């Protein structure tokens, strides 16, 4: 219930469709 | 002989962020063990590419080491073909260079 540590969350949809047109 | 060989030590990640390579591959799988998610993060690499670094950069700053966004995206990239040789590929001499 709150003894759940950190957890790295995934990225939000904005940043999965932006991100997407950079290599 | 009778213990167990971390698998990132054929990759980078210096010895002081294997915590935070083994607690990265099991975000990424979205569970709720350390050494299994990482032989599976190892062979499905393209699970990390849908993971937010910058929020845990943030986190570890805020926790106290300082900035880590490339540190973070560095072991990332590791994950991704472990030690993959930076070096220029090979090329065969040219007109000038043979001559």
């Amino acid at each position: 219930d709150l003894k759940e540590v950190y957890r790295i969350p995934k990225k939000s949809q904005t940043e999965k469709e932006n991100t997407t047109t950079e290599r | 002989t009778d213990s167990y060989i971390e698998v990132l030590d054929g990759s980078r990640v210096h010895p002081e962020t294997y915590e935070w390579a083994r607690k990265m591959a099991v975000d990424a799988l979205e569970y709720d063990n350390p050494a299994g998610a990482l032989e599976e993060i190892l062979e499905n690499p393209e699970r990390l590419k849908d993971l937010d670094l910058d929020a845990f950069a943030e986190e570890l700053e805020r926790q106290g080491y300082g900035d880590k966004h490339i540190t973070l995206y560095d072991i990332r990239a590791e994950l991704s073909c472990r030690y993959k040789d930076l070096r220029t590929a090979y090329r065969s001499p040219n007109t000038e260079e043979i001559f």
